[PDB]
């Protein structure tokens, strides 16, 4: 019954909006607004390197909402870790969500 | 906690559960860079309890009391078979492992908008 | 999102298979009885070797990638296995389910 | 909404339908001054599309967006000979809608 006028997976937010059938009166209804932003509380700065500062700022500004706080699903982020074993320095790219993609 | 109290040093472990076989490979890195194997020790791979052949192992990071207080975050990096990208890694600083405190300041602007 | 809920009866003797959705990609695959009293969601089959205390031995897991279907098969039934069994993936149980549906005793 | 987040201009339209004849007049009042007539333009009377002998017009008030910001009423003032008393006004303001109680539902578990 609710149209799906946002659904922000970035940022998380699930803005949306109906209108709740009132009774037969004259057309005093009510446009609904469930906003429903979920908050990590434990990510980090930029969302793919975990060696920033942990998150204080949640900004939310519905106008930009149709850097992240969340991670994508579907989507694959990584990187580059240094390891060693020895002399050489084989640079491999790690997994920083091991699941949501595979090699 | 009670580690952190007499202000000596800090114990980080970093366990790998139900890798298997044996002979998985364990480091530690401090502020995205290595560090000598003079610092942290790794355990034998252990067989575990209810697996019938998946094994455990232990590898403790040593460091100074002020030197986690402050910040350092330090990572964990894995490297065994059966990873699907061969290698991966954990990451804990002050402000994640176990935190006393929610330090949250969350703005939402712009409710209305168009 | 999807809510089969389906009235497959059981018994002691009986044995009941519930069907789930595969992502095929080797992740963490498993179903999980929901507890209303805790409000959380206890795994009782997972990809892992693990198995709920009570179901130990008496469970199944039957994965065919040719078919899309996801499958898992209960021995015995002893009536006390009613509740929302919801199946998923990734690493997260509760909030990570894919279907859930509810299995009756006796019919 | 849409012409408020441009930051430029506000436009306020007074819609004068229904009247019978022709030869309205409007004008736009602030705090009881009028304001310039190169602030706000006015149409002229066009039939009704279903009504037979009916009319209509417009008049288009254009301000400044941050004016519009503080309170500030801007009503539009309609003479026509068959009102009761011959002028009629409307206003608007800021706050010019409804209630729009907020509900919320803040989570800490
Ligand atoms: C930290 O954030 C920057 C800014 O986008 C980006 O390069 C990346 O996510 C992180 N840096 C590195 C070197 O990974
Ligand atoms: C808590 O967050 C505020 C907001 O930025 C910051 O000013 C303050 O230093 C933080 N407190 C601590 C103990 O880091
Ligand atoms: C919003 O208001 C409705 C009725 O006005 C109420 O049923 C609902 O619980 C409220 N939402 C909350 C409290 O999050």
């Amino acid at each position: 019954e609710r149209i799906v006028l946002v659904d922000n997976k970035c940022k998380c937010a699930r803005i949306t909006s109906r209108i709740i059938r009132s009774s037969e009166d004259p057309n005093e209804d009510i446009v609904e607004r469930n906003i429903r932003i979920i908050v990590p509380l434990n990510n980090r700065e930029n969302i793919s390197d975990p060696t920033s500062p942990l998150r204080t700022r949640f900004v939310y500004h519905l106008s930009d909402l149709c850097t992240c706080y969340t991670y994508d699903r579907n989507k694959c982020y990584t990187a580059v870790v240094p390891l060693v074993y020895g002399g050489e320095t084989k640079m491999v790219e790690t997994a920083l969500t091991p699941d949501a993609c595979y090699p | 906690r009670e580690q952190l109290n007499l202000r000596e040093s800090a114990t980080i472990t970093c366990l790998v559960t139900g890798f298997s076989p044996a002979d998985v490979f364990v480091q530690w890195m401090q502020r995205g860079q290595p560090l000598s194997p003079e610092k942290y020790v790794t355990s034998a791979p252990m067989p575990e309890p209810q697996a019938p052949g998946r094994y455990f192992a232990h590898s403790i990071l040593t460091v100074s009391e002020e030197e986690w207080n402050t910040g350092e975050t330090y990572t964990c990096v894995v490297a065994h078979e059966a990873l699907p990208n061969r290698v991966t890694e954990r990451t804990v600083d002050k402000s994640t492992g176990k935190p006393t405190l929610y330090n949250v300041s969350l703005v939402m602007s712009d409710t209305a908008g168009t | 999102r999807i809510l089969p809920e389906v009235k497959v009866e059981g018994e002691l003797g009986g044995s009941v298979t519930i069907k789930c959705p595969l992502p095929e990609m080797h992740v963490r695959i498993y179903l999980c009885r929901e507890m209303a009293g805790s409000g959380t969601c206890g795994t009782v089959v997972s990809t892992t070797n693990f198995i709920k205390a009570e179901y130990k031995g008496r469970v199944t897991l039957k994965q065919y990638p040719r078919k899309n279907l996801f499958l898992v098969e209960v021995t015995q039934l002893t009536e006390s296995d009613s509740g929302v069994y919801a199946c998923g993936a990734g690493m997260n149980t509760d909030r990570g389910k894919t279907q859930k549906v509810t299995l009756n005793v006796h019919s």
